[PDB]
């Protein structure tokens, strides 16, 4: 019982440590791609914002910011899901409505690349905010 | 009676966790390289959509910028201004005169040369990169060639061929085969750079 | 034993079970349209078995290789033996695959389902509690 | 092949040989020192005929008259009965008739009743004439055989006769 | 019938589902009591109030209707209790919001 716990704790803590730094690095290295944020966000209990989004970001960083699903897919090496589906196909998006027993796609729930989804976009942005707040709380404790 | 799937967890998790080592995944498809899904190089039979091409060019700028800043190679003859799918390269050898890497720009501008200057500049920068890694005599040789001035990408061994970096009109064997081989050289380059960055 | 159900390729009970085949959660209903749900701890997954149709018993949880199950009941006199003809289940009494552990699950990696239960606050939905202090919910 | 299950009850006066009859059928055994049954014993055995496995669920009742009141609990839903007497005991045969009567009045109307004239190995002390018992059996649609648990005479045969008559 | 159940306890009534062979299940949520194995699981009839605990004897409870609404419920415990010893068993009081727990010291409450 003792040795098994020791082994398990040891392997777990060690293997966390080894890539914790690389995960830190995955937010701490904008050398590859500019305008990172390293575990700081303005959406805390704040369902809408423009502090950078359509302001300081000038189309390019607006399309680059949507690449966050690649960081999720980078997390994916040690295989596990996340609270909003973490697939990256480059620089465009739309958000699903629901999934228990649907037969067709729900990505019309809020368009992300065009501003024209705006009414629906007031809602589905809350999903990625929920994804963020879960991971942040999990970093904090 | 508990620790069996625990031993599963610890072994699998640690082994999997170790997999992070590169930025953008590239997969060969048909007669083009696809970089993080985006197709690069329109077929003679089918002009692949310009937003996909431009997006592929956007991400290609993002990749080069990363690889450079990882090896410590710096592009003297260039300044890089990514603007998404509409990215641009200010070649100092051309005083940043015609930076756009994006392609379509009017019906007659099928003859346009903005991207050709950017691709000549880019292929010169690939020669620069080749020398900058050659200095290290790393895991590599020089299997690659490129007639950068006329726009060309070239492969050495069995094929020997070089195809042009300019479509002139249609992307054909020129352009599409050039992109595929240039991407093969970049795949090699990404492997060698990832090694050098890791080391 | 009016019935005897086996994951075995053979109709008699060949002792092909790894230890986790014998160690599993189960949930059944004496009411509510007569559903039954069954963890297979060998395959770490949730099978379904409907008292309404044993032949049509579509499982609720998936498999990475080949999920589909020809659940046909045969007879050898003494028991109405259910041949769970899972198309390519890929399990046996020894380790004839290099890894075959936590990476091989319908999305949501885990230890064996210690407990599984159904609740119905709005729709019906189900919870899987694993040995790992960890839970996943399905709808 | 198919399996048919039937509840069978053994009834009759104490010491007539009910437990011996069933031990012979079930186990192929016989004990001179068989113990008198208290309450009721459960036993099971099969026969095969016409591709059908016929499985008897047997209630071997204590014959003692104090346990009379318990008998209806054991023959309720019984599809077959064997009422056993001792061929050396004419009174055991009088008691056998009264069991047959109770069955006619209080058991399932479909019941297949066998009559066993047991201890037929002691035929030199016969008290009950074969043809008297047969006449009573015939008159009441009972399956009658003289049996001997001791020698095994007609033991398998009486259970097979029951199996044949039962709805299958 | 209810001499203890109406002294300090609350009350509720049971809620069975429709036939459930029809639905496929898609994984909607993920969470944890603690890293330690779940001592036992119980789900209330009232609001499907979800009761769970760590092996250590530290309680971990949640509100299903709160999760249906706020959706935050996976991040943090709704309710805890100090047992002061390793939980040996759990069972809900039938028809009640009260919960009965027993510990490896023989102590029950
Ligand atoms: N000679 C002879 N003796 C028998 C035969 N069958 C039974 N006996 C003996 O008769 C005695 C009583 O037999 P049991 O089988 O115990 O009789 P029972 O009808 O079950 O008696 P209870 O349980 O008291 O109702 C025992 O000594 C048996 O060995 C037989 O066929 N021939
Ligand atoms: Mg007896």
């Amino acid at each position: 019982t003792a040795k098994r716990e020791l082994f398990l704790k040891t392997n777990a803590q060690l293997t966390i440590r080894c890539r914790q730094l690389l995960s830190e690095l995955s937010y701490i290295y904008p050398i590859d791609l500019n305008e990172h944020k390293d575990y700081f966000v303005c959406g805390v209990k704040l369902p809408n914002s423009e502090d950078f989004q359509a302001k300081d970001d000038g189309s390019i960083a607006v399309a680059l910011g949507y690449t966050a699903h690649l960081v999720s897919m980078i997390s994916f090496f040690l295989q596990v899901p996340l609270r909003y589906p973490i697939i990256h196909k480059g620089s465009r998006s739309t958000i699903k409505d629901n999934i228990n027993d649907k037969l067709t796609e729900k990505e019309r729930e809020f368009p992300l690349y065009p501003k024209g989804g705006e009414k629906l976009q007031f809602d589905y942005g809350v999903y990625l905010l929920n994804k963020n707040i879960a991971q942040l709380r999990y970093q904090h404790g | 009676e508990n620790q069996m799937r625990y031993a599963q967890t610890q072994l699998d998790k640690l082994k999997k966790t170790n997999v992070f080592n590169a930025t953008f995944h590239i997969w060969h498809s048909g007669q083009f390289g696809t970089i993080n899904n985006f197709r690069l190089g329109r077929l003679p039979s089918v002009p692949v959509e310009w937003n996909e091409i431009n997006a592929a060019w956007g991400q290609t700028v993002l990749l080069l910028h990363a690889l450079a800043n990882k090896m410590g190679l710096k592009f003297q003859r260039y300044r890089l201004v990514p603007y998404g799918n509409h990215s641009y390269l200010e070649s100092l050898t051309d005083k940043s005169k015609e930076l756009p890497l994006y392609c379509s720009g009017g019906l007659r501008f099928f003859w346009d040369n903005k991207f050709d200057h950017a691709m000549v500049a880019f292929l010169d920068c690939v020669q620069q990169f080749k020398e900058e890694v050659e200095k290290g005599e790393t895991r590599f040789c020089l299997p690659y060639r490129m007639d950068v001035e006329k726009g060309k990408i070239e492969d050495t061994g069995g094929s020997g061929g070089s195809y042009s970096i300019k479509t002139q009109f249609n992307s054909e064997e020129q352009w599409t085969k050039a992109l595929k081989f240039m991407l093969t050289n970049l795949k090699w380059g990404l492997a060698w750079v990832s090694s050098q960055f890791y080391n | 034993r009016r019935f005897t159900l086996w994951a075995s390729s053979a109709p008699p009970l060949s002792e092909l079970q790894p230890s986790p085949h014998s160690v599993h959660g189960i949930y059944c209903s004496p009411a509510d349209g007569n559903p039954i749900l069954l963890t297979a701890g060998s395959d770490m997954k949730i099978r379904f078995w409907d008292l309404a149709y044993p032949e049509r018993s579509y499982v609720v949880a998936g498999s990475t290789s080949s999920p589909s199950v020809s659940y046909y009941r045969k007879i050898i006199e003494g028991t109405e033996v259910v041949q769970e003809i899972q198309n390519k289940q890929k399990v046996g009494p020894s380790d004839d695959t290099p890894r075959r552990g936590p990476e091989s699950l319908p999305v949501g990696h885990h230890d064996i389902i210690t407990d599984v239960a159904t609740f119905q606050t709005t729709q019906g939905f189900i919870v899987t509690a694993s040995r790992d202090g960890i839970v996943k919910v399905w709808k | 092949n198919k399996i048919s299950q039937f509840k069978l009850v053994l009834l009759g006066e104490s010491a007539v040989g009910k437990s011996s009859l069933v031990l012979r059928f079930v186990k192929g055994q016989f004990h001179e020192f068989q113990e008198s049954t208290i309450g009721a014993a459960f036993l099971t055995q099969t026969v095969s005929l016409d591709d059908t496995t016929v499985k008897f669920e047997i209630w071997d009742t204590a014959g003692l008259e104090r346990y009379h009141s318990l008998a209806p609990m054991y023959y309720r839903g019984a599809q077959a009965a064997i009422v056993v007497y001792d061929i050396t005991n004419e009174e055991s045969f009088a008691r056998a008739k009264n069991w047959v009567k109770e069955l006619q009045r209080q058991a399932s109307p479909n019941i297949v009743i066998a009559l066993s004239g047991n201890k037929a190995d002691l035929a030199n002390k016969r008290a009950v004439d074969f043809q008297e018992a047969q006449s009573y059996a015939d008159d009441n649609s009972l399956l009658f055989m003289e049996t001997s648990a001791k020698t095994s005479m007609n033991v398998n045969e009486i259970f097979m006769a029951i199996a044949k008559k039962l709805p299958k | 019938r209810i001499a203890k159940q109406m002294m300090e306890n609350a009350e509720w009534e049971s809620k069975p589902p429709p036939p459930g062979w029809r639905p496929k299940g898609l994984l909607v949520a993920h969470l944890h009591e603690h890293k330690s194995a779940v001592n036992r699981i119980r789900v209330s009839d009232e609001h499907s109030l979800f009761a769970t605990c760590s092996n250590d004897g530290t309680v971990k409870i949640w509100n299903s209707q709160k999760m249906e609404g706020k959706t935050t419920t996976t991040r943090s415990i709704l309710t805890y209790s100090r047992i002061g010893g390793r939980v040996k068993t759990l069972t809900f009081c039938q028809g009640s919001h009260y919960l009965a727990i027993a510990s490896d010291n023989g102590a029950v409450q």
